[PDB]
């Protein structure tokens, strides 16, 4: 019903960038949020940004502020992170999310209330 | 504009707007109308009281206007009835 398609990843050395893009097919007609998340190997998943379906309100969890960017376009159905100034604590399985809580301009804040999650891309960052 | 009305909750979010934090709820009286907020959970009867907001934006795509009409509490409230 809905297909979340995550490509941008891999390797990179600290302080290098990476832009992660998110595909998204089936029935978009009933996504509205979409937000990034991680998951360092052995730890829980974490939120890491996410935007609203209108793409008017954004938010990002402390640590990635002011390096990390979320974007988006629904013509071609897809959700942007420019990541910009890594750090080895980066270094995770990315995922993108979508909600159905049909609004248009709030974004959802929390992880479990995200409905679909993509397979997932991973970024690793060495110095 | 004023909305007297009762449902049963479908779903929650905690979420976010103009650097301000809400959190809504879908009433599912089926059509279905949002509730946010400046008890309650997935699955409630529940009685709400608030102002009718037609809450109008532009679509993306579309370049339409449209509704995205929530029931605003802040004189409001949420009365748990189950």
């Amino acid at each position: 019903q809905v297909q979340l398609q995550e490509s941008g990843g891999g390797l990179v050395q600290a302080g290098g960038s990476l832009r992660l893009s998110c595909a998204a097919s089936g029935r978009t007609s009933s996504l509205y949020s979409m937000g990034w998340f991680r998951q360092a190997p052995g730890k829980e998943r974490e939120f890491v940004a996410a935007i609203s379906r209108n793409g008017a309100n954004t938010y990002y969890t402390d640590s990635v502020k002011g390096r990390f960017t979320i974007s988006r376009d629904n013509a071609k159905n897809t959700v942007e992170l420019q990541m910009n100034s890594l750090k080895p604590e980066d270094t995770a399985v990315y995922y993108c999310a979508a909600d159905r809580f049909p609004t248009m301009e709030v974004v959802t804040i929390m992880t479990n209330e995200y409905d679909y999650w993509g397979q997932g891309t991973q970024v690793t960052v060495s110095s | 504009s004023n909305a007297l009305m009762i449902g049963r909750i479908a779903d929650v979010q905690h979420g976010f707007l103009g650097a301000m934090t809400v959190t809504q709820y879908v009433l599912e009286v089926k059509e279905f109308i949002v509730i946010r907020c400046m008890q309650v959970k997935l699955g409630s009867r529940v009685l709400v009281q608030g102002t009718l907001r037609m809450n109008r934006h532009v679509d993306d795509v579309s370049k339409r206007l449209h509704a995205y009409p929530f029931i605003q509490v802040v004189l409001g409230y949420v009365k748990v009835v189950g």
